[PDB]
């Protein structure tokens, strides 16, 4: 009767004692919306396993005999052989199907949960917010009685057919979605989001075309893209709860998720959030929807009758009987709800404890809900090794013995990579090495700067999870406002010239080798004091503010920083070989046009004849310039043909590609299950079956 | 120079290199990629496990 009781759904007096709280958190509630969400989540995970979890690509990620540097959270964990991995993914698929159909619900939830987290914890490079959310949702649904309506288990068991469920099943899910929205919103209260730096280039998508009718691009990239996301996060947190604002909240959230689905390649996360939005509605919407259909549909859709009493709820007895004393499962449910929501609130802000994982950002990516807030651009990665026997110094391929590229941003992954290199290099005639790393990275369009100390042997470096790393360079936030001026310098260049901005610590130096192609390269000092050394003649010159030097092309040079503070400078260079090739190609095209339009009546040179003919047959091999011209023309024609493609063909190719992925996954799984069960046949049969599996559907 | 793992001093020290052929790599997105076949020793391992494909 009270307005507060109507708005929030409970009275204050319900919270006066523990017993009343348990009764409130285990009141009867209709099961329909929970069942619909269970079905949708199961279907989306079933579609997601062969696509993003990597079942199709698993034959080339855990291949036996290959030497790879893994990145598991615990060093004890190691992958199983490939066949057992396919068995694990098969168990995942069966669990997802069981969750979707509601057949043996608890067993199916366990069979989906344990393998999913085994795969999740095995590799830190595949972590991301929408996989963590799927894991959490699978964890929650393991305990919820979501098979009480529209489930096969109901048909096989009368006691669980259209039965009541306790309220906390809905409360935990609503709390999870609210925490996602609110934590994402507050995490976006950052200087790089409110000022237009993160996601600066996404306003050019054609989906934002109508907004440009009333706003300029610079405002459209700030008011709509950035501030709109923050406001929608907070409001969609709050609006969906109350009855007054549910319709507008649903509309805005649906538009937001559809645009996120189209703009990004996040995957099934937009559809999962769309499926989670209706839960804030009344618990009985599927039942009234089923009621509002003709009788013929009602003979196939689920039941419409009122749900029956259950045993997992505390029932208030109005017959004069004493109220049902809460047992154990109700108290356990209430405690689980409270503790789980408290833990979910606390975990995103638990970065002051695990300081070993801290970096320029906070903690490992995946469980902070800071989506599309930081954008990184790497310039150079140099890996040096010194042999422990002869003393030779050598350089490694930067991405050697690795499958991801997130190790350039985390100290722990760097340490694991260093240990892997230490164990693996003795196969390549290298004794106990000392490995040094030199990585340059810029976050949100700042000066490119070192992230790790290049003078520290990472193999023998000290790292522990709960202590700050002493060999991670601080991020210079004092140089942030320069991002204004640098942008102006970016707009003052020609169509050929390019610019790279560098900031360096005192004491350190950068050694560089300008390639012979990059002629007419110059270095200019913006702030601080540096000295540029040419090693060809061993000559070093000290550069003050606003001074420019013309560097040699094809030689080594060094820049040393010799100021109390960090020094910022810039390389401005132009590629001479590409320019000369472009001029020659333009000249050749001009001669071709003169030949075609009737001018240049004189006989063509022999080297030009292949251009008119277009085919090298019965003649000398073409010169490199002719080959480049023909390749460019063919590429341009191919691109032009690709642009002129009707929509239906693109849709058909999309469907065929997806069908190919699904078929390949299924066939490889069947082959390996046969290998596990009946043993491994001869090599020729394996080759034949693998050839059959990879065949395109056509 | 003893295998694909190692590189020379010159190729290691070129800071001014063309990255693509546009970077701006944001997190989240979708981790999976088709570059896994460029690993060192892939062809031999694949031939041992799945035969002469
Ligand atoms: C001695 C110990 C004393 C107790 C100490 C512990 C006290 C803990 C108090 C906090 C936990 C309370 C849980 C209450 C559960 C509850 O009410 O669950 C639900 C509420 O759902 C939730 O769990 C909400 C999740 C959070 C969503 C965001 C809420 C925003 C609130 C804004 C400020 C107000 C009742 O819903 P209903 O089906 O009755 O619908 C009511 C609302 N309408 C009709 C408008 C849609
Ligand atoms: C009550 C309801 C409440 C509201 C709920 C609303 C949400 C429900 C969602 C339910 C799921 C719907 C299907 C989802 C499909 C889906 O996710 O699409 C896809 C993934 O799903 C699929 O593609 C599924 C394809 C399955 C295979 C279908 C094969 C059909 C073959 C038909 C016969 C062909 C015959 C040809 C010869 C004659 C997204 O693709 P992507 O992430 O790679 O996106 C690519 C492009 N970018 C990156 C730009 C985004
Ligand atoms: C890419 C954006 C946010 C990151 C993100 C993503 C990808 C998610 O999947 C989220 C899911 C749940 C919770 C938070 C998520 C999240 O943070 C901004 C995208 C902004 C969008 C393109 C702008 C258009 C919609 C706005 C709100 C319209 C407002 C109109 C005004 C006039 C009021
Ligand atoms: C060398 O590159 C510089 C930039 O590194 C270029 O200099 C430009 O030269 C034209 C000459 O008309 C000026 O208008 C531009 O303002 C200059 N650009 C600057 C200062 O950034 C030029 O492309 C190359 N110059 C030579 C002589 O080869
Ligand atoms: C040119 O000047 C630089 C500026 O320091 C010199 O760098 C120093 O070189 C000496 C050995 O010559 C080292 O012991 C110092 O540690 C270097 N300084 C720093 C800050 O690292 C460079 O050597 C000079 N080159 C010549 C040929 O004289
Ligand atoms: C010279 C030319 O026309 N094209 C070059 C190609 O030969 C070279 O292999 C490549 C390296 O990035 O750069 C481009
Ligand atoms: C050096 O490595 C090569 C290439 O792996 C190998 O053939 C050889 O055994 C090694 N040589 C010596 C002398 O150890
Ligand atoms: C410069 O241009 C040439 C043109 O052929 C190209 O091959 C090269 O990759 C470019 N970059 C460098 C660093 O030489």
């Amino acid at each position: 009767d009270s307005r507060i009781g109507k708005l929030l759904g409970f009275e204050w007096t319900d919270l006066s004692s523990w017993r009343r709280l348990v009764t409130l958190l285990n009141r009867p509630t209709d099961p329909a919306s929970l069942a619909v969400f269970r079905f949708l989540f199961g279907f989306l995970m079933v579609l997601d396993i062969p696509q993003e979890r990597g079942l199709s690509s698993l034959d080339r990620k855990y291949l036996d005999g290959l030497d790879v540097c893994r990145f598991p959270l615990l060093d004890a964990l190691r992958p199983l052989p490939l066949d057992w991995m396919y068995l694990v993914y098969t168990i995942m698929f069966l669990g997802a199907l069981g969750m979707m159909l509601g057949l043996c619900y608890r067993i199916s939830c366990v069979l989906f949960l344990l393998p999913y987290w085994y795969v999740f914890l095995l590799d830190k490079t595949s972590w991301n917010n929408h996989s963590y959310l799927y894991g959490l949702l699978a964890f929650q649904l393991t305990f919820m009685d979501a098979n009480h309506y529209w489930s096969v288990d109901g048909l096989l068991n009368a006691h669980r057919r259209n039965a009541h469920v306790p309220l906390w099943n809905y409360a935990v899910l609503r709390g999870q979605i609210f925490i996602v929205y609110f934590i994402a919103g507050v995490k976006k209260l950052d200087a790089d989001w409110v000022e237009g730096y993160s996601m600066e280039y996404l306003s050019r998508h054609w989906l934002f075309s109508p907004f440009k009718l009333l706003l300029s691009e610079e405002l459209t990239s700030l008011l709509v893209v950035h501030w709109g996301g923050l406001l929608l996060d907070l409001s969609a947190g709050f609006l969906l709860f109350f009855d007054v604002s549910r319709s507008i909240g649903l509309f805005f959230v649906s538009y937001f998720h559809c645009m996120n689905s189209q703009l990004f390649s996040i995957g099934m996360f937009s559809y999962v959030m769309l499926a989670s939005s209706p839960l804030f509605c009344s618990p009985e919407w599927p039942r009234k929807l089923v009621s509002y259909c003709p009788r013929r549909l009602q003979q196939l859709l689920p039941l419409k009758a009122a749900p029956q009493p259950s045993v997992s709820c505390v029932y208030k007895r109005s017959r004069g009987k004493s109220g049902q004393k809460p047992g154990l499962r109700h108290q356990l449910g209430a405690a689980f709800t409270l503790l789980y929501l408290l833990e979910q609130l606390f975990l995103p802000y638990s970065h002051f404890l695990t300081q070993g994982y801290n970096n320029w950002t906070n903690g490992l990516y995946g469980y902070s809900w800071d989506m599309m807030v930081h954008s990184r651009s790497h310039q150079h990665v140099k890996i040096t090794y010194r042999d422990g026997r002869t003393g030779e110094l050598g350089y490694l391929n930067p991405g050697v013995f690795t499958q991801s590229r997130r190790w350039k941003d985390h100290a722990d992954m760097l340490k694991q990579y260093a240990t892997c290199l230490s164990r693996l290099l003795p196969k390549y005639n290298v004794t106990e090495p000392q490995i040094y790393f030199d990585i340059w990275v810029s976050i949100n369009d700042r000066f490119q700067q070192r992230i790790f100390d290049p003078r520290v042997d990472i193999v023998q470096a000290a790292w522990s999870p709960f202590q700050r790393t002493s060999w991670v360079q601080p991020l210079l936030m004092d140089l942030s406002p320069w991002r204004a001026k640098l942008q102006e310098i970016k707009s003052s260049l020609d169509n050929h010239t390019e610019v790279v901005f560098i900031a360096d610590f005192p004491g350190l130096h950068l050694e560089n080798f300008v390639s012979e192609d990059l002629g007419n390269t110059s270095i200019q000092l913006l702030q601080g004091e540096v000295t540029v050394e040419l090693v060809a003649e061993q000559k070093n010159q000290t550069l003050r503010e606003g001074e420019k030097m013309q560097l040699p092309a094809g030689e080594y040079h060094k820049v040393y920083t010799t100021s109390p503070s960090p020094s910022c400078y810039m390389y401005v260079y132009v590629n001479t070989t590409e320019l000369a090739l472009e001029q020659d190609l333009a000249y050749l095209q001009e001669l071709k046009e003169k030949v075609e339009n009737g001018s240049e009546t004189g006989p063509l040179p022999p080297e030009l004849q292949p251009l008119l003919e277009g085919e090298v047959k019965g003649g000398p091999e073409p010169t490199p310039l002719v080959q480049t011209f023909l390749r460019r023309q063919q590429r341009l024609q191919e691109i032009e043909r690709r642009r002129n493609t009707p929509f239906h063909e693109r849709f058909f190719r999309f469907l065929l590609r997806k069908l190919y992925v699904f078929r390949r996954s299924f066939l490889m799984t069947c082959i390996s299950l046969r290998n596990l069960i009946l043993g491994r046949p001869s090599l020729e049969q394996l080759a034949q079956e693998v050839t059959y599996a990879n065949l395109r559907p056509f | 120079s003893k295998g694909a793992a190692f590189v020379s001093k010159q190729e290691a020290s070129e800071v001014l290199k063309r990255p693509r052929r546009p970077r701006r790599e944001v997190c989240e997105l979708n981790p999976d990629c088709d570059e896994l076949a460029d690993h060192i020793g892939f062809q031999e391992a694949y031939r041992r496990f799945y035969g002469p494909v």
